[PDB]
């Protein structure tokens, strides 16, 4: 985990979140 | 003179006295849940 994130995660898991994207 | 959405639905009007255009946002609406310890316990509910 990287302390200085809003949330707590590794640097591998931010590059994971970046590539995965009524009424 | 009318808009549409995906469903078919009216997305937005034209006002047909003053020619300006209106949106239309259905009224607020959700699922209601009741959070509830058994009824063996109490009668006391949430709701979300
Ligand atoms: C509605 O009335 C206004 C006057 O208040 C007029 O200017 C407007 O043209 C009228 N609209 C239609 C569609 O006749
Ligand atoms: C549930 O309520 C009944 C009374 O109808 C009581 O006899 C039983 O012991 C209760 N069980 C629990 C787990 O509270």
């Amino acid at each position: 985990p990287d302390p200085s994130k809003p949330s707590k995660r590794s640097f591998i898991e931010d590059l994971l979140f970046n590539k995965v994207t009524k009424f | 003179q009318f808009g549409r959405d995906i469903a078919d639905t009216t997305d937005a009007v034209r006002d047909p006295q003053t020619l300006e255009i209106l949106d239309i946002t259905p009224c607020s609406f959700g699922g209601v849940s009741v959070i509830t310890p058994g009824t063996n316990t109490s009668n006391q509910v949430a709701v979300l």
